[PDB]
């Protein structure tokens, strides 16, 4: 991703020395710079699926209006859990379910 | 190219970016004001998506530029120069930018929190992770009933009385005499604005 | 917000005024508050656990 | 490969023209008109396959029985511009060569664009009326498209007729504009009517005219 | 010697001040291309007053890309005139024509043309004195006369005539003029002026009248593809290339002076003043910057440098040091001492970090050309420079002697720079003062400004003959005089020293020749005029006629509003003189009934014409009239702007006010609204138009 | 200064007895300069 | 809707595998189509490289800007496309000339991957890569998003004279460009047709415009199953049509001035 300033706690920008040929990390709110241990400098991929369980809670549990399922838990072989759809709103986002169980606080999927 | 972020405030011209209201509400470093926004370092896309505005508000760096940048786009007369421009942008992001939250100082804190809370709702819905608020959800929608509304035309009538008994006593003073107080005041203001406006239906003088 | 990434946001009449730990009891002893008569009926108590 | 692409493209434009000129009252042997593409690509093609420009251009006159019907109908010389983007100095020889040789009509055929200066210089061939055309437009005829019925110029004795016929002014026909694509094929003027033989469901076949602006 | 480097400067920094200048093609209404004719309405907005500067016209080597070359002076008359019409065709005025030539300007300017002649030596043949500008007055004279009679749009033109004989520079001439034109009380302010030169330096000429409604229209430098190719060739493109010196039409630009002002009253306003903030005297600090960087009046100072932005550095100076003051540096034509001397001081601190800066800039520099493709000696970087620079110049090791003269230059700097202040503000203070040395002092130098004393001399203008064998070198002897030439070039004159054919050349550390210090010897004035005045006797008459200055002319047309009031007065009444002050045209002066000018007679064209160029018939004098013309007397002129100013629509939005604190279009000219002040806060139009 | 319709309704009543002044003495054109509570000079506006 | 409906030839229109061939081939295509990944690297070395990955292949390519420009492409949607990457390479570079270096890898590489530099330059290799994500067409008529095969049934006379239903292949294609559809080998350009009659206009012709014009409103009409008599549409797409341009339905007297 990228990182802060260590004493300015502003932006910091990649940038080139040629003195030594290499690739750092500046803020021009200061004057420090930092040595960039990673050439990678930006990341664009058009196909994304991360976002499926999203904002998982403990307290899941409680909620009364999910429906509750007799799936078999894997680790914990409980009978009582319950399941919901993918939280991501993507047009093609799958239907397929996750299944939360009641006994061991943990989700699992349908394979 | 850019996809910026700009905040809509009364009595101004044109639209602000949030970085540079950030700035004037009295945080000045990027890193406090990504705490501010994000919840979570490794939402990275999140992140990523208020780079531009990052970097975008850059020519101002501390408090005092940006109330002078927010005060020279907001409306008013020309020539007041920084000394006066800063207290009346100042005043304008006291009063009138969020009043329901606060109305006094020392609770500049609260103000910044709830700005970064509605960014934050803003990117979560662009960021597809949150459906669109539904306009139509009776849930968040008022009735008003005669209470709300006598209570409005009743603060619009006292003022105007208030206004009126105050330049009957300047004009009194003047003369100096003994005001009885009874005759100072005119009871038909009131009686006459509510009952035209019941019995006409357009609410208002 | 770095420790509080578990913590619950409290919202009175539209405005947010902080954050608790453990929401459960909260929620609990503030629907038995308002059932009892001690707060008033009509007042709206909501807890979107999602968020 | 693209090469074939290209010469199969630049024959069908060939072939369009040819169309056009026979339909423009011109006289084209059959075998210019039968001209297969591998004949085109041998007499034309060079060793490495580039296309010669130069030599589509070409002479034609009109047959005896259209400049019976048509008495403006004088020579016509297509000329095809080697350069894609077209130097000025070809349809200068254009121009003089239509001056020296006394061409009535001369058409000139880009690849791409041509300057505006051209544009705007080659109106000043007067009495002579030259027409540009893009190589692109002309791959595919479109007299032949089943939405477009066939159009003929009428002679001034059969407008004359046609008006007092009818009873009509000038204005008070239908009218089709100059840079409409089958007004371009046909060549039209100010004032000239094109007799149109439609396909109708109520009566079978319809006549219908229209001046062009 | 001027910098385009200034519009280049101009131009990255307030690009909205640039139009491109719609050429005025033939209209095309109902399918007739009708030749643009003088009264059909201008779109590039109407203008009132145009003053033209004919050295920027007739000068062919200001122009040598193309290929004039007059054999004749009639070839040069004829286009002359065809390039005359063109530039009145595109811009059409509709109050004045001032035809100012330049003449006799004071002793400083004269040392600076002087410079010019000596290094630019027919080419040379325009110079006040010469017969070709004898010639030319009648010309143009002629050509004013015609297009007065002939033109049925030119009723309300009066063409305002300054011939080489009258003195003065070309554009101080238009400054005095518009002086006299502020010192009368009738003065329209909201009359629009536009002065056709391609001196730079006019930008802050029109900072120096302070009318706002004012422009300056020049060629467009940034658009020349020049080409010298084959003159046949040119066939082969009609619309996108032609002959761009011959065949196509020139384009320029517009220089709006208005917007300039918007900018100098946004970025001088600096925070936390002593003392409130005048947008009109910040203009006039900001004009007596940009002299101070470099003028032709005064030398190179050696630690300022135009293009490397002294002038953005002596703005952060004036932006620092403007808090401390109690008040400005200058006002209305004088000096503060103390303001001027705090501002050379913080100068001088600064002056050890710009000459290191510089320094290291030079060693980069040529660093980057080893890549890319009077012995000197002095070495600013190091210490002790000034000596150094003192002991080569001068040659004289006392110190006392240095100092004596460093605080002679302090003195002789400040007078010449309030010299120039008041020859811009307040006409022509002193015909007789020069700046008496070559260089200019140090910053340093610079203190206990209040000790020193001012004082000038006013004097008269020089002799045409007397000024002519004082700028033309050895090398143009064709148009001095053939009894002065035995003073000029001849081993055997008093005064042949004045004249050495080899001269030091002195380089001053510069890049090119053309910004080089030509060290000449100082003229001296008395033995001069003694040994012209020896031989003075010997003149013919006609040349003592063409040494003699004369008075203005102005011609009128016959069906002009104010022909017929100057013929009832002076040909009928027999009164001599006539008072003008405001009249329909805006001209005001002193008219004197001309005796020479004959009413009955007939003006002939003194120009041989030339077969396909608009044969120029013979016109009587029936038909127009002439008058010798006379300005207001010489006044006090304040510098700030008068009542009834209407401004123009403000054309920054917004953008470039955030951009420059923080690192057709033809509506903003004219006087957009009527009134002169704008609405604001709690007004009653402000209130209106809010809400 | 002018900030509400009170201050409208105060204003042409004053602007009312100025033109009555000015158009007695064919006055053509009237300045006014706006003060604020401190007497501070606000606004110049000119009238016919 | 803009839409184009593209009849095949005669035996083309009796074959699917010709249909699908010709259906791909015009298919729009662009660099982003088929591109899936885009990276910027810090790449110091010329001969060499800092990415693993690309070792070899440097040495299978050579045996500046140190910012290097990667593209990683999807190997399904890349064969899907009956395209290479080797032209597709080469389209890269002659877009640019040589101005831009591009090297790419072998077509047996587990991963594709394009390495592009330039002879601060952040920006602009992010203004290059946006030029090259948004202007870089691979393959296909521009304008035409998706098509679509259809199966038509024709009513065609038999050799005894009688008519029989025949099911032929056909193609409707969102978006609209009438003359490169019709330029394309392989499509009837005699018998295409588009139900955006202002470009039909613009390209066939007055009356054709007419034509089609009548058949939008016969089928927006007869698309319920209501029939209404030919002379009225007749009359409307006259009347339309009879100043040689469309004319839309859409909105003096010394008397009638003082009225005003
Ligand atoms: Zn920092
Ligand atoms: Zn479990």
């Amino acid at each position: 991703s990228f990182r802060f300033c260590l004493e300015c706690n502003n932006m910091l920008y990649p940038k080139e020395d040629k003195e030594n040929q290499r690739l750092l990390y500046s803020c021009r709110n200061c004057d420090y710079t930092e040595l960039a241990e990673d050439p990678k400098v930006y990341r664009h991929e058009l196909i994304t699926n991360i976002g499926e369980t999203a904002g998982i809670v403990d307290d899941i549990g409680q909620d009364p209006t999910l429906p509750r399922s007799d799936k078999e838990c894997p680790e914990c072989h409980s009978r009582d859990c319950v399941f919901f759809q993918s939280q991501q709103r993507r047009k093609d986002t799958n239907m397929t379910l996750f299944y939360v169980c009641l006994n061991c606080k943990k989700t699992f999927r349908d394979e | 190219t850019g996809r910026t972020i700009k905040a809509t405030l009364p009595y101004v011209k044109q639209d602000i970016p949030i970085v540079i209201v950030f700035r004037a509400l009295g945080v000045v470093p990027d890193g406090e004001i990504l705490q501010h926004i994000c919840y979570d370092e490794n939402d990275w896309q999140m992140l990523e998506m208020l780079k531009p505005c990052i970097e975008e508000g850059f020519v101002i760096q501390d408090k005092e530029v940006a109330l002078d940048f927010i005060g020279r786009r907001g409306s008013a007369a020309l020539g007041i120069r920084r000394e006066k421009r800063i207290q009346y942008a100042k005043d304008i992001l006291q009063k009138e930018l969020l009043p329901h939250i606060t109305q006094e100082e020392g609770f500049e804190t609260r103000k910044t929190f709830f700005l970064g809370y509605m960014v934050n709702r803003l990117l979560l819905c662009a960021l597809e992770r949150k459906d669109q608020d539904d306009r139509d959800h009776f849930g968040k929608k008022r009735l008003d009933l005669a209470g709300p509304l006598l209570a409005n035309l009743f603060r619009i009538l006292f003022r105007k009385l208030t206004r009126e008994i105050y330049r009957y006593m300047q004009r009194c003073i003047e003369t100096d005499r003994d005001f009885n107080l009874n005759l100072a005041v005119k009871s038909t203001t009131i009686t006459s604005g509510l009952k035209y406006s019941l019995a006409t239906g357009n609410w208002g003088e | 917000p770095a420790q509080h990434t578990k913590s619950t946001r409290i919202f009175v009449n539209g405005v947010w005024t902080g954050i608790h730990r453990d929401p459960s009891m909260l929620v609990s002893t503030m629907r038995d508050l308002r059932r009892s008569g001690a707060i008033s009926p009509e007042v709206s108590i909501i807890r979107d656990i999602r968020e | 490969e693209d090469n074939n692409r290209i010469i199969s493209r630049l024959w069908r434009s060939f072939r369009t023209v040819k169309e056009m000129a026979a339909d423009r009252g011109y006289f084209i042997s059959q075998e210019e008109m039968d001209q297969s593409l591998e004949e085109f690509r041998s007499k034309i093609c060079d060793s490495m396959g580039n296309p010669q420009r130069k030599l589509m251009s070409f002479l034609a006159n009109p047959t005896p029985e259209a400049l019976e019907k048509y008495s403006d109908l004088g020579t016509l010389w297509v000329e095809f511009c080697d350069e894609p983007s077209v130097g000025i100095k070809t349809m200068r020889n254009f121009c003089l060569r239509i001056q020296e040789k006394n061409f009535s009509t001369g058409i000139f055929i880009y690849q791409n664009n041509i300057t505006p200066s051209a544009n705007k210089m080659i109106p000043t061939v007067s009495p002579a009326i030259i027409e540009t055309f893009q190589e692109s437009d002309l791959v595919v005829n479109i007299t032949h498209h089943e939405l477009v019925p066939k159009h003929i110029r009428l002679s001034d004795g059969e407008k004359s007729q046609l008006l007092q016929r009818y009873k009509l002014k000038e204005s008070q026909l239908p009218r089709i504009q100059r840079e409409d694509p089958v007004a371009r094929y046909l060549g039209l003027k100010r004032g000239q009517v094109v007799k149109i033989i439609r396909r109708s469901e109520t009566s079978g076949r319809y006549a219908s005219y229209r001046i062009c602006l | 010697m001027g910098v385009p480097a200034l519009f280049r400067w101009l131009s990255r920094k307030y690009p909205k001040i640039i139009s491109p200048v719609i050429q005025d093609e033939d209209v095309d209404i109902d399918g007739e291309s009708r030749p643009t004719r003088y009264e059909d309405p201008n779109p590039n907005g109407e203008l009132d007053n145009l003053y033209l500067d004919m050295n920027g016209i007739v000068h062919p080597c200001s122009h040598p890309e193309h290929k004039p070359v007059p054999e004749t002076e009639d070839e040069m008359m004829l286009d002359v005139f065809a390039y005359t019409e063109n530039v009145i065709m595109m811009a059409r005025p509709r109050k004045v024509i001032y035809i100012a030539v330049d003449g006799v300007a004071p002793r400083a300017k004269m040392n600076q043309q002087r410079s010019r002649r000596f290094r630019s030596a027919d080419s040379n043949a325009i110079t006040p004195g010469t017969p070709f500008m004898h010639r030319l007055a009648d010309s143009l004279r002629y050509w004013a006369a015609y297009k007065l009679t002939t033109d049925p749009g030119w009723s309300g033109i009066e063409v305002i005539i300054s011939d080489a004989s009258v003195p003065g520079q070309g554009q101080h001439k238009i400054m005095s003029y518009v002086r006299s034109l502020r010192s009368s009380p009738k003065h329209d302010p909201n009359t629009t002026h536009c002065i056709y030169g391609l001196n730079a330096n006019l930008i802050f000429l029109g900072l120096a009248t302070h009318e706002p409604h004012f422009k300056i229209l020049r060629e467009d430098v940034f658009a020349q593809d020049k080409k010298s190719y084959s003159l046949q060739d040119q066939l082969r493109m009609t619309d996108i290339e032609r002959q761009e010196l011959k065949d196509k039409k020139t384009p320029f630009l517009w220089l709006h002076l208005n917007i300039l002002r918007e900018y100098l009253q946004i970025e001088l306003n600096v925070p936390g003043l002593s003392f409130p903030f005048d947008l009109e005297k910040s203009i006039d600090d900001w004009v007596f910057i940009c002299f101070f960087c470099g003028n032709n009046f005064l030398p190179h100072l050696p630690s300022l440098d135009v293009r490397d932005n002294s002038i953005t550095t002596l703005v952060t100076i004036w932006k620092q040091i403007l808090p401390t003051m109690k008040g400005y540096l200058t006002t209305d034509g004088y000096l503060n001492l103390p303001a001027v001397e705090r501002l050379l001081a913080e100068l001088a601190k600064k002056e050890d970090y710009i000459f290191r800066k510089r320094y290291e800039d030079e060693k980069r520099s040529l660093e980057n050309q080893k890549r890319r493709k009077k012995n000197e000696e002095i070495r600013l970087w190091e210490p002790g420079y000034r000596k150094r620079y003192y002991e080569t110049k001068f040659h004289t090791k006392d110190p006392q002697k240095v100092k004596k003269i460093a605080r002679n230059m302090v003195q002789k700097y400040i007078e010449g720079v309030s010299w120039v202040l008041l020859y811009y503000y307040q006409g022509c203070p002193s015909w007789n003062w020069y700046y008496p040395y070559h260089y200019a002092p140090f910053a340093a130098d610079f203190v206990n400004l209040s000790e020193l004393k001012i004082e000038f001399v006013e004097g008269t203008p020089f002799r045409p003959y007397e000024q002519l064998m004082s700028v033309l070198p050895a090398a143009s002897s064709h148009n001095l005089p053939d009894v002065f030439r035995s003073l000029m070039s001849d081993a055997n004159s008093e005064i042949i020293d004045f004249y050495p054919e080899e001269f030091p050349l002195d380089m001053n550390g510069k890049k090119v020749i053309w910004q080089a210090i030509p060290l000449l010897p100082f003229i001296d004035e008395n033995r001069l005029l003694k040994a012209v005045q020896s031989k003075y006797d010997q003149l013919t008459e006609d040349e003592k006629f063409r040494n003699t200055n004369r008075s203005e002319i102005l011609v009128l047309g016959r069906s002009h509003s104010h022909y017929p009031t100057l013929v009832k007065e002076l040909y009928e009444e027999g009164k001599d003189s006539y008072e003008f002050q405001v009249d329909s045209s805006g001209v005001s002066g002193v008219a004197i009934k001309l005796q020479s000018f004959d009413r009955s007679g007939v003006l002939r064209l003194p120009v041989k014409q030339l077969e396909g160029y608009r044969h120029y018939p013979d016109i009587s004098n029936r038909d127009f009239l002439m008058v010798e013309f006379k300005q207001l007397p010489k006044s006090h002129a304040k510098s700030m702007i008068l009542s009834g100013l209407i401004p123009h629509l403000r054309r920054l939005t917004q953008e470039d006010k955030d951009s420059i604190l923080y690192g057709d279009f033809k509506q903003y000219i004219g006087p957009h609204g009527k009134s002169q002040y704008l609405p604001r806060q709690g007004g009653y139009k402000a209130f209106i138009q809010i809400h | 200064t002018i900030n509400q319709y009170k201050d409208m309704i105060a204003f042409e009543k004053k602007l009312f007895r100025t033109w009555a002044q000015c158009f007695l003495l064919g006055i053509p054109k009237i300045i006014y300069g706006f003060r604020d509570d401190n007497c501070i000079l606000r606004t110049v506006e000119e009238f016919s | 809707t803009p839409a184009l409906t593209v009849y095949l030839d005669r035996e083309i229109a009796l074959d699917i595998e010709k249909a699908k061939v010709i259906q791909s081939s015009i298919e729009y295509t662009t660099l982003k189509n088929v591109t899936s990944a885009t990276e910027i690297y810090y790449d110091p070395d010329p001969t060499s490289t800092v990415i693993e990955e690309d070792f070899d292949t440097v040495e299978a390519y050579f045996s500046q800007s140190p910012w290097l420009l990667r593209l990683e492409l999807d190997r399904a949607r890349m064969l899907d496309k009956q395209l290479t990457m080797n032209q597709v390479a080469d389209k890269i570079s002659e877009v640019f000339s040589d101005d831009l270096f591009v090297m790419w890898s072998e077509d047996n590489a587990d991963k594709l991957i394009i390495r592009c530099r330039v002879i601060e330059e952040d920006q602009m290799l992010k203004r290059i890569e946006a030029h090259m994500l948004d202007l870089i067409a691979l393959r296909g008529i521009p304008g035409i998003s998706k098509v679509y095969m259809v199966k038509h049934k024709v009513s065609v006379p038999d050799e005894s004279g009688e008519y029989k239903n025949e099911e032929l292949w056909a193609l409707e294609t969102d978006g609209i460009n009438l003359a490169e559809v019709m330029a394309v080998p392989g499509v009837d350009s005699s018998r295409t047709y588009s139900n955006s009659f202002v470009e039909i206009l613009s390209v066939l012709g007055i009356e054709a415009t007419r034509s089609s014009l009548y058949k939008e409103i016969l089928n927006v009409i007869a698309f319920d199953g209501s029939y209404v008599n030919y002379r009225h549409m007749a009359l409307l797409v006259d009347v339309m049509t009879s100043r040689g341009y469309l004319m839309a339905i859409t909105r003096t007297g010394a008397l009638m001035r003082c009225s005003f």
